[PDB]
C-alpha cells in the first residue's frame, strides 16, 4: 500500500512526474522497507545515469532502507553519495549512526596508511567522502569544548593534524589546564597507539609549546627526553636554562634525569653536554656523585636490625653445609645495605668458623650489598682481600672482586680499568680452580660497572674467556658482555654468541649465553624475533630456558598480545619443567603494565598438576604486584604456601615479602600470618632446606635497610620505567646453579626519604609538615584519610604510594613553590633560594664528599 | 561512547564463556593430579600387618606379624 | 570521562587474553587425557 | 643408580647440594625407602639425567614413539579390522549389554528430587565407566566406515 505502487513506476516515462513520486516515498522510507527491498536493484541502477538528476533524493531513500535491512556499512555509501539530503545537524538516531560508522571506517583505512605517508590527510589517498563528516564532527566537538571525542579519535585515527590544531586553539595561557591536556595525550597514546613513531611525534610536537618554560610542569618535559632518548631535545632544555639565570631552575631537570635515563642517555647529559657547556655545580650532579652519597646517609641515620628475630633464624642449626650460612648472610646484608656495617662478619665470630673455601665467597659477597654506594672507601673495605694484599686463601680473594661490582655498578669507570687487567692476565690459561674464581669475580664486577654502556674492550676481553670453556668463570663472560649490550646493542654480537652455543655444549656456558642473548635484545621488541625463532625451534633445554626471558626483556614495558601468545604456547607443548617454569615467569615481565590481569592468569596456571608451573607463577605474581596495589594477590599465593613441595614454598615466600612491603600496621590484615611464618618455617624440623631459605630471605627483604627501603618497579613518573629494577627481577628465577642471583636485587631497593637538599650542594635539614602520613612511621619489628596530622616527616621510611594525600604548611622558611611532586623516591625535588640565615641543621657526610 | 557501550556486551559475553570452560579444565587438572598423586602410592612397597603386644617408655612397641615373627619397632613421631 | 577512553583499549585486551587461554587450553587438555590412559 | 665416593663426609669436604636436584630423602621415603638420608656412604647424592643429539632425536621419532606404525600404511588399518571382524560385531554387542547394565543399576538411586535409595557415589560410577564406552563406539564407527571408504572402487 501507500508508496508500494510508486516503487514500480520508476520504469515509466515522464521523469518530471517521478519528482513528485519520490517526495511521497521520502515519508515511508523509515516505515516500510519490505517493498523497497525488491526494488533496490532498480534504485541503484539509476544513480549512474547522467540524465537522472534526482540522485540527491534517490540516495536519501536508500539511506534508510539498507540501514533497516541490517547493513550499516552500505547505508554510509548512499548517505555520502548525494551529500545534500543528508542532514548532519538533524538530531536523530539514524544520523548519529552513520557518523559513528563513517569515522570508524576512516580509522581502519588511515591505520595502515600512516606508515607509508604522514601527509595522507592533506591528499586524496583517503576517500574525501569519509573525511567530510570526520573533519566537521571533530571541529563541532571543539566548539562544544569536548576534548574526549576530539582527542580520543585523533589518537586512534593516527592523525597529527587534530592533535596540533586542537591543542593550539585550547591554550588558556592559568598554566594548569594546558598541562593536563598534554598529560591526557601521553597517557592514552602509550596504551592505545601501537606504533612507536606516531607517539614519538606527539612528544616532539608538545615539546615546542613548552620549550620556553611558561611555568609548566617538569614532569612532562622529562618524559619526552627519556622516552625518545634524543640528544637534541636532551640539551635543548639546558639551552633555555642558560638564558634565564637561576640557581635551582636547572636542578629539577638534573636531579630527576640522573635517576631517569639509562646508562646510554646519561652519557649525553655528561659527555655530550660538556662540549656544549654546562654548570660546574651540575657536573657532579649529572655524573651521580651526590646521588650515591644521598642513599648512603638515608639508611645510616635510622636502622633497625632487630637481631632478636635474626639470631633465632641463624642459631637454629649449624648443619646444611654452607647453604644455611649463605641464606642467612644474604638476608642479613639486605638490612645493612648502604650503612656500611657488618653484624654477621665482624660482630659474630663463630658463624664464620664453619665456612669453607666455597662459603667464604658468598660471605664476602654480602659486604658488596652492605657497602653498596661507596665511591671512595669501597676499596678500603676489601683492601686486605684485594690483589696485592694476598688473602687467607685464593678462594675468598675472588669475593672481594665481586664485592666491588655491586658497590660501583654503573659508576665503576674508575674500577673498570683495574678489573680488566686481571681478566687479561687470566685469559691465557688457568691451571687451578681458584684461579677461575678470581676471573669470575673480576668479570662480574666489570660487567656491573659497564652495565648499560657499550664497551668494545669489555666485549673483547670476556670473549677470550669464553674460548677457554671454563666451567666456573665461563658464565660471567656472557653475563658481563650482556650488560654492556643492553639497549639496541651490537647486531654482530647476536650471531657470534649464538654460534658458540651450538659449538661448545656446556652446563653453564650455554645457559649463560642464553642470558647474554636476552640482555642484548632488551628494548628491541620485534627486532629480536629473528633470534627468538632460533631458540624456539631448537630442542636444547638450555636454549629454550633463555628463550622465554628473551621475550620478557624485548617486550618489557609496553606489552604485546603476540608476546603473551608465544609464552603461553611454550609452557604447554614443551614437557621441560625448567622451561615451563621459565615461561610463566616471563609472563609477568610482559604484563607489568596491567597488574589487574596478572593474578587472574597465574591463578589459572596455579591449578595445574605441575609444581614448576606453580612455583614459576608464584614469584611471577609478586613481580608486578610488589611496588603496586591490588593486595588480593596474596590469596593466590596462599595455597602455594601449603604445597608440601620445598622449592614451591621458596618462591612463594619471596613473592609475599615483595607485595606486603610497608603493608603492615592496619593496612593489609594478612600481615599477621606472614610475620609468624618467618620463624615458623625455620624452627620447624619438618621443613626442608629450600623452604627455610625462602622464609629467611623474605624476612630480610621486608627488614632491608632497617625496614625502610622498598622495591620500586615500573615508575611511570619518569620517562617510563626503572631499568635497573628489571635486571635483578629476571635473575631471581636462576638461583641454585652456581651463586644466588638475589644479590642483584639490591638495585631495586631504594630508600624513600623526604629531605630538603638545597639547590647548591646538600642540606639534610629537620622539618615537620605536620600533615597526613601513614602508620608505618613508628612501626618497627619487635621481639584513607586520618584527619589527624602526624609529626613524622623528614626521611623515615613509610609509604611512597599514599604520599599524594599529604598537605603542606609553612614550616621551613624556604617554602614550597610548585607544590612539589608527590614521589618520595626522588628524595631531592627543589629548594627555593638557598643561603638563607635560617640557622640550618646539617649532618657530617664529609667522608664520601 | 556509542561504540564503547555497544562493544561492552562483548566483554560480558566472552568473559562468561571462558570462565565456564575453565571449570572443565580445572576439573581435568584435578583428575590428572589426583591420578598422578595416587600413582606414587601404588609404587610404594606398602606395609605389613601386625598387632600391638606391649609398650615401654623407650617408644619401642612389640608388633606381632601373622606370617612373620614378633618385631620390636619404634613408634612414629606423630603418635 | 577519562576512564571511558582509557578502558576502551582494555576492552580489546580482556577479549584477547581470554581468547589466548581458550586456544591454549585445547592443546593442554589433549595431554591431560593421554596421562590418564597411560596410568 | 650411580655411586660417587664421598671419602670423609664428617666436616668441610665439599658441597654436593649444588649441581642438580639435591636435598632429597623427605621423611623416610627415598628410592627403595630403606636408604632415607645417609643413602650408601656420606650421602653420595644420586642424580642422573639423559640427553639426545640431533641424530638420536630423528631416529626415535621415526622408529618408536608409542607404537611402530611406520614402514607400511593400509595394512595396520585393515588387519586390525580383519582380525576383529567377528570380534567387532561381538564387542559392539557384548559391550552394549554391559553399558546399560551399569546404567540400570547405579543410576536408579537418583530419581526424584528428594532422597529415595540414598545415592552417594552411585550416579558418578556409571558416568565415569560409560564415558569411554560411548567414546570407543564413535571411534570404531569411523574406523569401520573409513577403511572401506576412500576409493578402492
Amino acid at each position: 500500500t501507500t508508496a508500494a505502487p510508486l516503487l514500480a513506476l520508476l520504469r515509466e516515462n515522464q521523469d518530471s512526474v517521478k519528482t513528485y513520486a519520490l517526495e511521497s516515498i521520502n515519508n515511508v522510507v523509515d516505515q516500510l522497507w519490505s517493498e523497497i527491498s525488491n526494488e533496490l536493484p532498480d534504485i541503484e541502477a539509476l544513480y549512474d545515469d547522467d540524465t537522472f538528476s534526482d540522485r540527491e533524493m534517490a540516495a536519501l531513500i536508500a539511506s534508510k532502507v539498507y540501514y533497516n535491512l541490517g547493513e550499516y556499512e552500505s547505508a554510509v555509501k548512499y548517505a555520502l553519495a548525494a551529500k545534500d539530503r543528508f542532514d548532519i545537524d538533524e538530531k536523530s538516531q539514524f544520523v548519529e549512526t552513520i557518523v559513528s560508522k563513517s569515522i570508524e571506517m576512516y580509522v581502519q583505512e588511515a591505520s595502515k596508511q600512516y606508515t607509508k605517508d604522514e601527509q595522507f590527510y592533506t591528499k586524496d589517498i583517503i576517500d574525501p567522502k569519509l573525511t567530510s563528516i570526520f573533519e566537521r564532527m571533530i571541529e563541532k566537538c571543539l566548539k562544544a569544548s569536548e576534548l574526549k571525542l576530539a582527542l580520543g579519535i585523533a589518537l586512534e585515527g593516527y592523525r597529527l593534524d587534530i592533535i596540533e590544531s586542537a591543542l593550539k586553539s585550547k591554550l588558556d595561557q592559568s598554566t594548569s589546564e594546558n598541562v593536563k591536556i598534554i598529560n591526557y595525550l601521553l597517557t592514552l597514546a602509550i596504551t592505545t597507539v601501537t606504533n612507536s613513531k606516531f607517539r614519538s611525534s606527539i612528544l616532539r610536537k608538545s615539546f615546542d609549546f613548552l620549550m620556553n618554560m611558561p611555568n609548566c610542569d617538569y614532569l612532562t618535559l622529562n618524559k619526552v627526553v627519556v622516552n625518545l632518548n634524543d640528544a637534541g631535545l636532551a640539551l635543548q632544555l639546558f639551552k633555555k636554562l642558560k638564558e634565564e639565570n637561576d640557581e635551582g631552575l636547572s636542578a629539577q631537570i638534573a636531579f630527576d634525569l640522573v635517576s631517569s635515563a639509562s646508562q646510554q642517555l646519561l652519557e649525553i647529559l655528561v659527555t655530550e653536554l660538556t662540549a656544549q657547556g654546562y654548570d660546574p655545580a651540575l657536573l657532579n650532579i649529572l655524573s651521580g656523585l651526590p646521588t650515591c652519597d644521598y642513599y648512603n646517609t638515608f639508611l645510616l641515620n635510622n636502622k633497625n636490625i632487630d637481631i632478636g628475630l635474626l639470631n633465632k633464624s641463624k642459631s637454629s642449626l649449624d648443619g646444611k653445609f654452607s647453604l644455611f650460612h649463605t641464606a642467612v648472610s644474604v638476608a642479613n646484608g639486605f638490612m645493612h645495605a648502604g650503612t656500611t656495617d657488618n653484624s654477621f662478619i665482624k660482630a659474630n665470630l663463630p658463624w664464620l668458623g664453619k665456612a669453607q673455601n666455597w662459603a667464604k665467597f658468598t660471605a664476602t659477597a654480602s659486604l658488596g650489598v652492605i657497602h653498596k654506594g661507596n665511591l671512595l672507601e669501597g676499596k678500603k673495605v676489601m683492601a686486605p682481600y684485594l690483589p696485592g694484599s694476598r688473602a687467607s686463601s685464593r678462594f675468598i680473594k675472588g669475593g672481594s672482586l665481586y664485592g666491588l661490582g655491586l658497590i660501583y655498578a654503573g659508576f665503576g669507570r674508575d674500577t673498570t680499568d683495574y678489573l680488566k687487567n686481571i681478566i687479561v692476565e687470566n685469559s691465557g690459561t688457568s691451571g687451578d680452580e681458584d684461579v677461575d674464581v678470581l676471573l669470575h669475580g673480576a668479570s662480574l664486577g666489570i660487567g656491573l660497572a659497564a652495565m648499560g654502556s657499550a664497551n668494545i674492550e669489555v666485549y673483547e676481553a670476556l670473549k677470550e674467556v669464553l674460548y677457554n670453556d671454563s666451567a666456573t668463570s665461563g658464565e660471567a663472560a656472557a653475563l658481563g658482555m650482556g650488560l654492556c649490550m643492553l639497549g639496541t646493542g651490537k647486531p654482530e654480537a647476536i650471531h657470534d654468541m649464538f654460534t658458540y652455543s651450538q659449538e661448545t655444549q656446556h652446563g653453564n656456558i650455554t645457559r649463560g649465553l642464553a642470558v647474554g642473548l636476552a640482555l642484548i635484545n632488551y628494548g628491541r621488541q620485534e627486532l629480536a624475533d629473528d633470534l627468538i625463532t632460533k631458540m624456539l625451534a631448537s630442542d636444547e633445554s638450555l636454549l629454550r630456558y633463555g628463550g622465554a626471558f628473551t621475550i620478557a626483556l624485548a617486550y618489557a614495558g609496553t606489552g604485546n598480545n603476540s608476546a603473551v601468545k608465544r609464552l603461553l604456547h611454550v609452557a604447554v607443548s614443551d614437557s621441560n619443567d625448567d622451561v615451563r617454569r621459565a615461561a610463566v615467569i616471563a609472563l609477568g615481565f610482559v604484563l607489568l603494565r596491567d597488574y589487574t590481569t596478572v593474578p587472574r592468569i597465574v591463578q589459572l596456571l596455579s591449578k595445574s598438576h605441575n609444581a614448576h608451573v606453580r612455583c614459576g607463577t608464584a614469584f611471577a605474581l609478586g613481580i608486578a604486584c610488589a611496588g603496586k596495589g591490588l593486595q588480593s594477590a596474596i590469596d593466590v599465593l596462599d595455597p602455594l604456601t601449603k604445597d608440601p613441595v620445598d622449592f614451591v614454598r621458596q618462591a612463594a615466600m619471596i613473592a609475599l615479602s615483595m607485595i606486603l612491603i610497608q603493608q603492615t600496621e592496619k593496612l593489609n590484615p594478612q600481615v599477621a600470618d606472614i610475620n609468624k611464618n618467618f620463624l615458623s618455617v625455620i624452627t620447624n624440623k619438618h621443613q626442608e632446606g629450600l623452604a627455610k631459605f625462602g622464609a629467611c630471605v623474605a624476612q630480610g627483604i621486608m627488614n632491608a635497610g632497617g625496614r625502610n627501603v622498598t622495591i620500586q618497579l615500573e615508575n611511570a613518573d619518569t620517562g617510563t620505567l626503572d631499568t635497573k629494577s628489571v635486571v635483578g627481577l629476571v635473575m631471581f628465577s636462576q638461583f641454585w646453579y652456581w651463586f644466588p642471583l638475589a644479590h642483584f636485587l639490591s638495585l631495586s631497593f631504594t630508600p624513600t626519604t623526604v629531605i630538603g637538599i638545597r639547590g647548591s650542594d646538600q642540606a639534610i635539614p629537620k622539618f615537620q609538615m605536620n600533615c597526613y602520613a601513614k602508620e608505618d612511621a613508628f612501626s618497627y619489628p619487635r621481639m584513607k584519610y586520618s584527619s589527624k596530622p602526624y609529626k613524622v616527616d623528614n626521611m623515615t621510611r613509610i609509604l611512597p604510594q599514599q604520599s599524594r594525600y599529604i598537605s603542606f604548611i609553612k614550616d621551613d622558611r624556604f617554602v614550597p613553590v610548585r607544590k612539589f611532586k608527590g614521589n618520595n623516591g626522588v628524595v631531592v625535588l627543589r629548594d627555593r633560594e638557598p643561603k638563607e640565615p635560617v640557622a640550618l641543621i646539617e649532618t657530617v657526610r664529609q667522608m664520601k664528599d | 561512547e556509542q561504540k564503547i557501550q555497544e562493544t561492552e556486551l562483548k566483554i560480558r559475553s566472552k568473559t562468561e564463556n571462558v570462565r565456564r570452560l575453565e571449570a572443565q579444565r580445572n576439573a581435568l587438572n584435578d583428575k590428572v593430579r589426583f591420578i598422578k598423586d595416587e600413582l606414587r602410592l601404588l609404587q610404594e612397597p606398602g606395609s605389613y600387618v601386625g598387632e600391638v603386644i606391649k609398650i615401654v617408655s623407650d617408644k619401642k612397641v612389640l608388633v606381632k606379624v601373622q606370617p612373620e615373627g614378633k618385631y620390636i619397632v619404634d613408634v612414629a613421631k606423630d603418635i | 570521562y577519562f576512564k571511558l577512553k582509557k578502558l576502551e583499549k582494555e576492552y580489546e585486551l580482556l577479549t584477547l587474553q581470554e581468547d589466548y587461554i581458550k586456544d591454549e587450553q585445547r592443546h593442554l587438555k589433549r595431554e591431560l587425557k593421554r596421562a590418564q590412559e597411560e596410568v | 643408580d650411580a655411586f660417587r665416593l664421598i671419602d670423609t663426609g664428617a666436616l668441610i669436604n665439599n658441597l654436593e647440594p649444588r649441581q642438580t636436584t639435591s636435598n632429597t630423602g623427605l621423611l623416610n621415603k627415598a628410592n627403595i625407602q630403606a636408604l632415607i638420608h645417609g643413602l650408601n656412604r656420606h650421602y653420595y647424592s644420586l642424580n642422573i639425567d639423559y640427553h639426545k643429539t640431533a641424530k638420536e632425536t630423528k631416529m626415535l621419532m621415526n622408529l618408536h614413539k608409542e607404537q611402530w606404525q611406520s614402514g607400511l600404511k593400509m595394512y595396520d588399518y585393515e588387519e586390525k579390522e580383519e582380525s576383529n571382524l567377528a570380534a567387532t560385531k561381538s564387542m559392539v554387542k557384548i559391550a552394549e549389554q554391559y553399558s546399560k547394565r551399569i546404567e540400570e543399576e547405579k543410576e536408579l538411586t537418583e530419581e526424584e528430587l528428594k532422597t529415595r535409595y540414598v545415592g552417594r557415589q552411585d550416579p558418578k560410577k556409571h558416568l565415569s565407566e560409560t564415558a569411554d564406552e560411548t567414546l570407543e563406539n564413535n571411534i570404531v564407527s569411523v574406523l569401520t566406515a573409513g577403511v572401506n571408504s576412500v576409493a578402492i572402487k
